[PDB]
RNA sequence: UCGCUACUACCGAUUGAAUUAUUUAGUGAGGUCUCCGGACGUGAUCACUGUGACGUGUUACGGUUGUUUCGCAAAAGUUGACCGAACUUGAUUAUUUAGAGGAAGUAAAAGUCGUAACAAGGUUUCCGUAGGUGAACCUGCGGAAGGAUCAUUA
RNA sequence: UCUGGUGCCAGCAGCCGCGGUAAUUCCAGCUCCAAUAGCGUAUAUUAAAGUUGUUGCGGUUAAAACGUUCGUAGUUGAACUUGUGCUUCAUACGUAUGUAAGCGUAUUACCGGCCGGUACUAUUACUUUGAACAAAUUAGAGUGCUUAAAGCAGGCUUCAAAUGCCUGAAUAUUCUGUGCAUGGGAUAAUGAAAUAAGACCUCUGUUCUGCUUUCAUUGGUUU
RNA sequence: AUUCUGGUUGAUCCUGCCAGUAGUUAUAUGCUUGUCUCAAAGAUUAAGCCAUGCAUGUCUAAGUACACACGAAUUAAAAGUGAAACCGCAAAAGGCUCAUUAUAUCAGUUAUGGUUCCUUAGAUCGUUACUUGGAUAACUGUGGUAAUUCUAGAGCUAAUACAUGCAAUUAAAACAUGAACCUUAUGGGACGUGUGCUUUUAUUAGGCUAAAACCAAGCGAUCGCAAGAUCGUUAUAUUGGUUGAACUCUAGAUAACAUGCAGAUCGUAUGGUCUUGUACCGACGACAGAUCUUUCAAAUGUCUGCCCUAUCAACUUUUGAUGGUAGUAUCUAGGACUACCAUGGUUGCAACGGGUAACGGGGAAUCAGGGUUCGAUUCCGGAGAGGGAGCCUGAGAAACGGCUACCACAUCUAAGGAAGGCAGCAGGCGCGUAAAUUACCCACUCCCAGCUCGGGGAGGUAGUGACGAAAAAUAAC
RNA sequence: AAAUUAGAUCCGUAACUUCGGGAUAAGGAUUGGCUCUGAAGAUUGAGAUAGUCGCGAUUAUCAAUUAACAAUCAAUUCAGAACUGGCACGGACUUGGGGAAUCCGACUGUCUAAUUAAAAC
């Protein structure tokens, strides 16, 4: 509000869990204020040009947009620089390509082509609910996705899928001491599964242990947390094998050093 | 223009600060309302983003409350008796919030005796000598629809003395509680139980 | 010590001089807000006038009319507050600079005068403190050895 | 310790020092040595500096213990408390427990199939591992831009046809401390029970507080 | 790449400094220079002034188009391009600079339940002609002053500009009030009335362990012949809510409130249906709509952390200083401001004052460690546009490539008057030890607009360039 | 010679100094009329609950009052505000000009009644 609100943003200072060169450009892709934030998002320049090789130009990806070839979440959004964060499913039927953004276990995220028949539902967590939207009751999604009327057992810090043609609730994965998740937004970035047990700080920032398949217990934050199913329950596809915890010398060990060539 | 916070304003130590940021329009002070109680007058401030508040200069009339009732009549606003931010408020008949107010005493009246049709409290009765002729046109009973409601009260309609003196002079005790600079308007309250006997000791005691 | 030749920094009448910001008082441009104000420009009624219609009793259409009722906003200008630039004055700082004269310092050995100290430096030295003296210095009182006695004197 | 020139001259020299008609130091010739597309000079700054001293100085005489003692702020402060023993067994080789279990009367009460929900945590400093948070820089992983400083690419099947594949684009110092989570309880302070406003108990009912379940609904008598 | 040598003496051992020594994205300067890859660059002194030039504009089949400027043909559909002009949006970001500023900025942490918010996405939209009113630019026409900048007068005309305005706003249902209802009870009604949201005030519920002893209606039910007497079942302390909570909070009801706001808009298709007859309905987007939830943010506040100085030891409080209290004011807390009380508040653990050749932090230079010095400088944050102050419009500015005045400088003038701020990019003067072209284009990275297409001296790109880094001619057999 | 200043309230006040001063330093602001408002006192405080006898007259009390206890009564002063005119307002009168130094005498005191009041005593 002082003169702003900032409109543009630098290179350098976008952050390189998009993977962003230092050369290449003063500036940087700057979303256009959507549905999740700025250091929590992917806009359209970095899927098209920079991961697919759609393009090679920035000019080239509003060639592309503007056609409504591109599909986010069932809606066009013909937007150059949507933000389109995660599980965001970039639904392109043409060429039949059916992403869904995934966050990587380096920090990062990582591309990830999906089943046709899955991709059509997602699943996103919840945040607060409220009454007031009609028509007394509502919960807010972790993207933002206000819907109407839902199921009086779903509390806060929970999971439902939303499929991608409605905005209805099908099923609702709640958060106990036996449902495996996933970390967002942290050092822990990408490693996925298993709680263990919650912290409850009162006032505030309760933080909660997870037990990773190799035994590797942790912790974060119960905001970085995420729930995609009960024990071992995937009730999404995952990417690249399940963010394992692996080392930083068996990465180069497991295929910089045994590498086939 | 007026300034609202402390780039100025020394420090808890004694110690002055300096300089501190030209001037930011953020930080603005309006000019105030004082608002006497001539009739009808309004006018409106556009203020921060976008919106606007109604500094209402020169009221006269205010949408009161019996708060003992569940009832909130409109009425106009006759005197400014008592304020305890200042006296020089008073005398100037300014209308700010919980200035001690006197309003109309009749539009409550009217509605008590339509719902607790029992008469207190009751006038000089040279005046009462004859009705024309209001018993039976308050209730009449039909035996019998809606109306035997109006008997199991009387266990309502026994308001304080020190209220019922009020009423029979016409004109009640009341209290703002609006921001007349701010909302528009001077609405408000009326005294009842002990903030009636506090404002009122406050007034004939001390002359 | 004194004398010539330089150089720096002090003290100093002038109640000197030039800034620098910070304010007390004073005046004061503008503007926000406010009390009025009401150019012009409508509304609109009061009548109507041009005609027809009804029963001339009444009305329809035209006259940017007559002219009174009733508004609606609104420019100039204004009253009062409040922000306050700005100059004028006073004080307060914080620097810089001119000064007759005065007095210390340094460089400069090659000037004058004497020899203070280091050898028992020819009066052992030094200290604190006072006074005195061309100059180093002298003298009193007290102290110390960094002394020229580590001392032998039941 | 070259050759001519000049003669306390001209000048050179960061400092020490040279030069006064033989100069290894000047000025030139003939050579030589350093670094090399470079190198010299000036100012600042770091190292040198054990000459600023936490690591790490000095104070009898070299610069330096206040003339003396009191003394508040401050800085520092004696020892003392469950320490272990046995019985063991899991475990390096009759020996070695380095994980643990059994006696010092009870290291926190229930149900679940040794195992989970579960009631209960004197304190602070310190310390363990965390969380949490910009990038560039820095540390630096990987990589034949021909190499290099860089760069964040690229590589392969392969000279191919070929959404034809493969993996990148690390991990950290940093943003040192504060603050938070968790383990520890050595070290170091405070804390407690004094003619007991001490503890459990005498669980006595002497005193309590209160209000949602039922007096059909709804009111009174009240345990 | 944890090291030292010369210099006090007739010689000695020391203390000691001086002189050497090397690095410096560290500045200048001296001499010379064959390439080539990257490339810092008016910061220091003067945040001192500045010739000229440019750096902010924008259109979709989809707000408005009467231009013969160009298209066609008696179709209003021209649906073409659309100049202009209106309206909408943006011009508050970027870019430059470092004067101010010493718990202030800043950094981290934590808060906003103390607030506010364009956009963006998501959800949401009943309690008397339904299709309208007038008036302006563009355009035409005649004008003025030294002066182009400026603007008047008249004639035309639009809308998603301005203004009014829903007969289904439509009630049953819900529910007070009466009403043609009329009965020993957890009892019944035609209809007349009324019940948008939002603001304001006021009220009441507000997240919740179990039973009877006894009792009036004796209805459910029982007994006494009965007047009735003893009892008794459940639907009845029936709203999210932080899972830290009288969150005055998002919800709801009650009694009001005043005053506004409330979809008379647009392109592409039209057929279901033809009587081609306003009987019959898609997909889209919008000047726009309103409430709630998000998001790009902001602005305040929390807890710690800053350089030199005591030849600065006590400061603050008349004229707010520390608190209470009621107010005002603001988007909101708050001495922020007012009025009344209270006399507090900071201090040798350095307050207060002064200095600063001080923008803070990331970071930079240099060492074995511990460290010292620097940071105008490309990234985040603050700050400001000659000096101060004021302010309009706007969701956002105390904006200066906006305005208004004063002050200082300058400008034009026919003497009446009119305009100006390069610490944007280039360039000139000046000061200086000290710093380059009055070049080229938006292909890049992104930003903005009505928005595939326009614009962007942001940005990229050549010219100068021994600041600084890298690979290496000046021979070889 | 004359003018200037002058009462009072408030703020502020230098060199020197025998630390008493200087000092009313210097320098500034305020001031009428009219309507209210605030503050500063005193003295009795004020007594709540049978009815004998016929509420009436003979007829009760420890304390708590209290945080304006309530009326009476009393003088006068000081702060505040609003409005208000030819700025005329201490409206007459009463009523200091100030400052930078030099010389002498320290100071207050005394003196040449009728020419010297001083630095003289």
């Amino acid at each position: 509000m002082a003169r702003g609100p900032k409109k543009h943003l630098k290179r350098l200072a976008a952050p390189k869990a998009w993977m962003l060169d230092k050369l290449g450009g003063v500036f940087a892709p700057r979303p256009s204020t959507g549905p999740h934030k700025l250091r929590e998002s992917l806009p359209l320049l970095i899927f098209l040009r920079n991961r697919l090789k759609y393009a090679l130009n920035g000019a080239e990806v509003t060639k592309i947009v503007m056609q409504r070839l591109v599909k986010v979440d069932g809606k066009v959004r013909t937007d150059p620089t949507y933000p389109a964060g995660y599980m965001d499913v970039i639904t392109l039927e043409k060429t039949g390509e059916f992403f869904r953004l995934v966050y990587d276990v380096k920090g990062r995220f990582v591309i990830h082509r999906i089943s046709a028949e899955e991709a059509k539902y997602k699943l996103c967590k919840v945040k607060k609910t409220q009454l007031g939207a009609k028509g007394v009751p509502f919960l807010v999604t972790h993207d933002g996705r206000t819907i109407r009327y839902p199921d009086p057992l779903i509390h806060a810090n929970d999971s439902v899928q939303v499929d991608i043609a409605s905005g209805k609730i099908t099923d609702y994965i709640k958060f106990d001491s036996g449902n495996l998740c996933m970390i967002t937004g942290g050092r822990n970035l990408g490693r996925v599964g298993t709680v263990v047990n919650r912290e409850r700080h009162p006032g505030s920032f309760d933080i909660v242990h997870i037990k990773d398949s190799q035994g590797h217990v942790f912790a974060t934050r119960l905001t970085n947390v995420f729930i995609i199913g009960k024990g071992n329950k995937p009730y999404i596809s995952l990417p690249k094998g399940k963010g394992v915890k692996l080392s930083i010398a068996e990465e180069r060990d497991k295929r910089l050093a045994a590498k086939t060539h | 223009g007026i300034s609202r916070d402390s780039a100025h304003k020394r420090r808890a130590t004694g110690g002055k600060r300096k300089s501190l940021r030209k001037k930011r329009k953020f930080e603005l002070g309006r000019p105030a309302a004082n608002t006497k109680l001539g009739s009808g007058r309004v006018h409106k401030v556009r203020t921060r983003g976008g919106n606007t508040k109604l500094r209402a200069l020169r009221l006269e009339t205010g949408n009161f409350a019996w708060a003992s009732e569940g009832v909130a009549r409109k009425t106009r606003i006759a005197d400014v008796v008592y304020n305890a931010s200042n006296n020089e408020l008073v005398r100037t008949k300014t209308l700010v919030k919980n200035s001690i107010v006197v309003i109309d005493a009749t539009p409550f009246r009217q509605w008590y005796e339509a719902h607790y049709v029992l008469p207190l409290g009751r006038k000089r009765n040279p005046k009462h000598a004859q009705k024309e002729d209001e018993n039976d046109v308050l209730t009449k009973k039909r035996s019998e629809k809606v109306m035997k409601k109006y008997l199991e009260r009387q266990k309502y309609g026994k308001v304080e003395q020190a209220l019922e003196d009020q009423f029979t002079s016409g004109r009640i005790l009341a209290c703002i509680s609006s921001r007349p600079g701010q909302c528009g308007r001077s609405d408000g309250y009326i005294l009842e139980g002990k903030e009636l006997e506090f404002y009122l000791k406050k007034i004939k005691s001390k002359k």
